[PDB]
């Protein structure tokens, strides 16, 4: 009973550590993509 | 079936962290992994029992319906941490909330399905231990819920 | 211009906890108080220089404005990408720090945030022109800020 819930916490902790981690990067990664979109859209204006 | 589809959606998107084609589809290495880190705690044989249930020669590969059947056969359990604090009382010497080092342990690595070297390792340094001691059961189960 | 002002929020938020008068401009051993209680670490050295740009008399301070400058000014210099590096250690199915291409499309299909088509196009646009199905784990750092 206490093995297998130690077992489980170490997986469980180290995943959501991984997740916050993976969530934040991706967080930076989409305002860095929308800023470049940003970028793309404006040349539309001159490829005319 | 058995769960709702937010239930759904939250192991399918933990899921396809483990499938890693999408497909729908997961090696049973990895089957282990993704139950215990979806709050799941089961023993080493109950992973090798859930696989054989579903075949006894197989592939080594597990459908996405099939993996939720086997977080189906596990949900109707009511788990929660009283039941674990009872669970160290059983190795405390005065009933002072503390389990010695010594016998932990043995706990550990004599008794039951027993953890490897490296689980040892990895769990003293995330639990703070020094010295061949005692520890609190309250605080080491508020820190494990 | 790396900020957005989701990100100012956050920061003004752990300033609201030295501006307890509403002057502003906080004295200069506040600096790396705040840099390190957000959780950037730099040495005593690297603050003694950004001292030095505002404090010529033993008394001056810095402005929420020269505050979010000096913390742009060390962004990326930080040991919070070794935490990073780590999530990538551990993820990694081969322990060698390389992941397929197919993979990475999958995940950011199904995971986290979840990425669009054209998210995922850019992403792996990001890494290599020439990558052959598979990408580097520490372009996944350098593609974060």
């Amino acid at each position: 009973i206490i093995q297998k819930r130690v077992r489980g916490w170490l997986a469980r902790t180290h995943y959501k550590r991984t997740m916050k981690a993976i969530v934040y990067l991706q967080c930076c990664f989409r305002r860095m993509m929308a800023k470049r979109e940003l970028k793309k859209d404006y040349k539309d204006d001159d490829d005319k | 079936d058995q769960l709702t589809e937010e239930q759904i959606a939250e192991f399918k998107e933990a899921f396809s962290l483990f499938d890693k084609d999408g497909d729908g589809t997961i090696t049973t290495k990895e089957l282990g992994t993704v139950m215990r880190s979806l709050g799941q705690n089961p023993t080493e044989a109950e992973l090798q029992d859930m696989i054989n249930e579903v075949d006894a020669d197989g592939n080594g590969t597990i459908d996405f319906p099939e993996f939720l059947t086997m977080m189906a056969r596990k949900m109707k359990d009511t788990d929660s941490e009283e039941e674990i604090r009872e669970a160290f009382r059983v190795f405390d010497k005065d009933g002072n909330g503390y389990i010695s080092a010594a016998e932990l342990r043995h706990v550990m690595t004599n008794l039951g399905e027993k953890l490897t070297d490296e689980e040892v390792d990895e769990m003293i340094r995330e639990a703070d231990i020094d010295g061949d001691g005692q520890v609190n059961y309250e605080e080491f189960v508020q820190m494990m819920t």
